């Protein structure tokens, strides 16, 4: 279902016209509070002195009919940013008084124009009215894909329209409300209202707006095309753009009068629902993603903390990742031993942090699919974990299955494994310790032992989003640095994100590690092509993991496997936001640090300009080990 | 006693004045505060009766408010509505009542300007939606629709006597000349400097050539189409320039509007002659009397008629 508004700049009857368009379907009304004509004067004598009232009374409409169905409108008239010093100062109290009456009404939205490049003043007057007392009432900036200028009909004979393509020239309505923003301190009661023209521009400018905070998408019925039927319909191109902005939860707005006189106000929305109905329905992975989308979650320290019962029975559901576990043990029990010795060999399986027993009930899988002997060890560090595995031991697993209740870096095996199984990877792979876990754990592993994974390599791409920016920015806690949210990862659901270049591996650690000096310090440069205008917000992490030969899991927007749905990409913000050109190259530099208690995650932009190094010394985050 | 049809109470805010050839006086008036927010439409015989309502010819109440308004021959009244709609109301056989001839929504924004064409068949309106329609009277419907500006349109003036001729000004800062014989009608013209944007219009009656105009500065300007270089200009009010109107005579007096509670009567060479500051409010439309061509009629919203006796 579709959530729409009518837009209406005259309203005779507010009790007659609200129930007007909410039998037409419409669920709320953007809505003038004080007439568009009724232009008021506050400085020159005797206009100043007008007998009330100023407007329309508030007892017409009831609390709630205020709170959820009316969208405020500024006056065409208040123009801040005017030439003249009288229009100047008499939009000021104009622009306040309309301001403070919505406030007065408990408005959920207010809508404000950007018609034009210069809306300094009018940035001066709200960002004043938002620091004036504490509310939660949003502001939707009008704001259009192309501007009326850029529009206009080639009839004026001495000043005809610019032909010739300008880029730049093209994104010019985006910059608008970057620098109305930007003077705003983005602030998180300040929205898009994005109103969609009869043309469409080029993709790259409809790109723009991309991790933009659109709420609202205006659509005037003179963008509407007729069919054979009469009913009013949109062009293929026009379609795309509401299947994209559907995704976003964006609310709908018809402005402008009926063009189809033959049908009725209702038809425009009919045709919203249709495409909503239309439209391909969510997969395996987008109906479990539905809430988590760009919320911020800390990332997961299975070593450090031990984690809840409900958070490894969220980890069991994904049959996709076990599947391919089951299939990597299946692969490598066959090449390890023959036929001839199917009831002589006894393989010894280790389980290195079990859990509850996913792994170590795929390894049974994978025995009896293979047929093959297998002895397992169920190590686990939790003695919580361990409960529901001795539990699972004396019912059901028997005496083939050893739990062990110690750290895989602490515990003196009896003797030595033919394979090591392990889930110890987080969205930004090493994230969760899985090297060091396992460099401690090689030692109990046979001369040709095999490790399960045996190979993870994480990747990184630059993302525009002001909306993810914001929330990350929100992130403030007291009695710690007033800059510590931007020093740290988050593994989150990006959906209102925009990717500006394809992702590059960052980081690479393979098991077992021969390596005579093992390190697992890392640095990493990348140079990421950007083929678009655009600003850094910060990096999304995904990450690529050979279990067994072609057996393998990615969160990797590229090779993503099918169904599952474990990790959610991490996130890697940067303290101040970096404007970025067309042909430009983001240059990033990650570093691996750690210590003998501690292991964390250092990174700096160096092009098109330099950022502060974030997180030195692992001050705002750390691993602990 | 008030006449059948017309409604009890008149709406604060006068919007327009016009002045019938016979010598009648029509009204438009709207309710831009209050619980109803709507328009109405008068009538008046006898010009020093208004503006009481039990002593109007006809009256009639509009679904919304009026921003415009312009006599279509002697029984036409063509409306400009908030409703994003060019009305016609047609005054009936014994003059007593006002009744609708068509009501077509076209524009998608407030129909701000209105302006009848020189033969009085066709008609020209200026919305805030930005559009200039052309339309015909007689078959009800809109002949060419024009977006030429960048910004809402302020004001539209059919030229005297050419039915293809006529101007139109907007907050976009452009003043431009049409001509629907050309394949482009529209033409930029103005001053050599940008300045202030552009707020009324009001074609000479003798020269079809020359025309004047009125900033949001107060300034009101003499400019020549053929020069499209300003010669004369004249800082006459402190506030924007709401219309310019100008009187019958042979050698006719240029009578200025504007927000400043203020008007002014104005000779060939922009010079100050008469001034009155008896409105309270925003004086709006000015029409000077077809019979004593020395009578100048205003109307405010402060719910004023003032009859000015120009020297
Ligand atoms: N981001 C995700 N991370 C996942 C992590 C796991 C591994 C679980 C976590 C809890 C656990 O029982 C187990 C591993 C254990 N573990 C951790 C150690 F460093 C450790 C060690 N040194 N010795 C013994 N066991 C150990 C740890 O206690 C399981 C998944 F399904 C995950 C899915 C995800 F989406």
């Amino acid at each position: 279902r579709v959530s729409s508004g009518r837009d209406l700049n005259c309203v005779p009857e507010i009790a007659d016209t609200l129930g007007a368009v909410a039998k037409q379907g419409f669920d709320f009304l953007c809505m003038p509070v004080f007439h568009p004509r009724f232009k008021r004067e506050f400085i020159q004598e005797p206009a100043k002195n007008r007998p009330g009232p100023q407007t329309r009374s508030d007892l017409l409409l009831s609390g709630r009919d205020w709170n959820t169905l009316i969208v405020g409108k500024l006056s065409p008239w208040i123009r801040p940013d005017s030439k003249v010093e009288k229009i100047r100062r008499n939009s000021e109290a104009a622009m306040l008084q309309e301001l403070n009456f919505g406030a007065y009404l408990g408005l959920p939205a207010f809508l404000l124009p950007l018609n034009q490049e210069d809306n300094t003043n009018l940035a001066r007057v709200l960002t004043n009215h938002i620091h004036t007392g504490h509310h939660s009432s949003m502001f939707w900036m009008r704001v259009p894909l192309v501007a009326p200028e850029d529009l206009r009909d080639d009839i004026i004979e001495n000043a005809p329209t610019t032909h010739t393509e300008e880029y730049s020239g093209e994104e010019k309505t985006w910059m608008w409300w970057h620098n109305f923003r930007t003077l705003c301190d983005y602030s998180k009661r300040i929205a898009v209202a994005l109103e969609i023209g009869a043309d469409l521009p080029s993709n790259h400018v409809i790109d723009r707006w991309l991790g933009e905070p659109i709420k609202a998408a205006i659509l005037p019925t003179s963008i509407f095309l007729t069919n054979k039927k009469g009913f009013p319909v949109l062009s293929k191109m026009h379609q795309r753009l509401i299947f994209r902005l559907l995704k976003l939860e964006v609310q709908f707005i018809i402005t402008g009068t009926n063009h189809h006189s033959e049908k009725e106000f209702c038809s425009y929305l009919q045709y919203l629902e249709y495409l909503s109905q239309n439209r391909p329905p969510p997969n395996a992975y987008e109906l479990f993603a539905k809430g988590y989308e760009d919320y911020l979650q800390s990332p997961l320290q299975p070593l450090m903390d031990n984690l809840e019962s409900q958070t490894y029975e969220v980890f069991e559901k994904d049959p996709i990742k076990y599947s391919q576990y089951q299939q990597a043990i299946y692969k490598c029990l066959l090449d390890r031993v023959p036929e001839e010795e199917k009831d002589t060999n006894v393989q010894v399986l280790m389980v290195l942090g079990a859990g509850r027993g996913p792994l170590v009930n795929a390894s049974l899988r994978a025995a009896k699919q293979a047929d093959r002997r297998i002895k397992l060890y169920a190590v686990e560090k939790n003695p919580n974990a361990v409960v529901t595995l001795e539990n699972w031991q004396f019912e059901e697993w028997g005496s083939q299955v050893t739990v062990v209740s110690s750290d895989m870096r602490e515990w003196v095996a009896p003797e030595k494994a033919d394979i090591i199984v392990s889930e110890l990877l987080g969205s930004f792979a090493d994230n969760e310790l899985s090297p060091e876990c396992l460099d401690g754990a090689q030692h109990f592993l046979k001369d040709d032992g095999v490790s399960i994974p045996g190979e993870y390599t994480s990747f990184l791409a630059p993302i525009s989003s002001s909306k993810l920016y914001n929330e990350v920015r929100a992130c403030r806690e007291k009695d710690r640095d007033p800059e510590a949210q931007f020093e740290m990862p988050y593994v989150v659901r990006l959906h209102n994100f925009h990717q500006l270049s394809a992702p590059q591996p960052c980081f690479t650690f393979s098991h077992p590690n021969r390596d005579p000096m093992i390190d697992n310090n890392r640095y990493c440069t990348l140079e990421f092509p950007v083929e678009v205008n655009t600003v850094l917000h910060g990096f999304a992490g995904y990450f690529e993991t050979v279990l067994y030969q072609d057996i393998t899991l990615s969160i990797r927007p590229e090779t993503h496997s099918p169904g599952m749905f474990s990790w959610f990409p991490i996130l890697f913000p940067i303290k101040q936001p970096i404007t970025v050109r067309e042909g430009q190259t983001i240059c990033v530099r990650f570093w691996r640090c750690s210590n003998s208690k501690k292991v964390w995650y250092e990174w700096a932009v160096t092009a098109p300009v330099c950022s502060a190094i974030h997180n030195p010394t692992g001050r705002s985050y750390t691993i602990g080990l | 006693n008030l006449p059948p049809n017309a409604p009890a109470c008149m709406e604060r805010q006068l919007e327009a004045a016009r002045y019938r050839s016979d010598g009648a006086l029509l009204l438009g008036a709207s309710s831009l505060s209050g619980r109803c927010w709507a328009g109405s439409l008068w009538l008046f015989k006898d010009p020093c009766a208004a503006p009481n309502e039990g002593f109007c010819s006809a009256g009639v109440q509009t679904e919304a408010g009026v921003a415009d308004l312009t006599w279509v021959g002697e029984r036409g009244i063509l409306v400009a509505s908030d409703s994003g709609a060019v009305e016609l109301w047609e005054l009936d056989e014994n003059e007593t009542l006002i009744v609708s001839k068509f009501c077509k929504y076209e524009h998608d924004d407030i129909v701000s300007t209105v302006s009848v064409l020189s033969s009085g068949t066709q008609a020209v309106s200026g919305s805030k939606d930005i559009c200039i329609k052309v339309w015909d009277l007689a078959q009800q419907v809109v002949l060419s629709s024009y977006r030429a500006h960048a910004a809402q349109v302020t004001c539209v003036a059919a030229s005297p006597h050419k039915d293809s001729v006529f101007l139109s000004c907007s907050e976009d800062n452009r003043i431009l000349l049409w001509d629907t014989r050309c394949p482009k009608p529209a033409s930029q013209i103005g001053c050599s400097a940008p300045g202030y944007l552009p707020t009324s219009l009001a074609w000479h009656p003798q020269q079809s050539e020359v025309f004047v105009f009125g900033d949001e500065n107060g300034t009101v300007s003499l400019v020549d189409t053929k020069s499209t270089s300003c010669v004369l200009s004249s800082a006459v009010h402190s506030q924007c320039v709401t219309g310019l109107v100008f009187s019958p005579h042979s050698v006719p007096f240029l009578a200025s509007l504007s927000e400043d509670c203020s008007l002014a009567v104005l000779d060939s060479s922009l010079s100050e002659l008469f001034r009155s500051q008896a409105h309270r409010d925003f004086v709006r439309d000015a029409t000077w009397s077809p019979l004593n061509h020395s009578l100048l009629t205003t109307v405010g919203w402060d719910h004023q008629v003032v009859h000015h006796v120009v020297p």
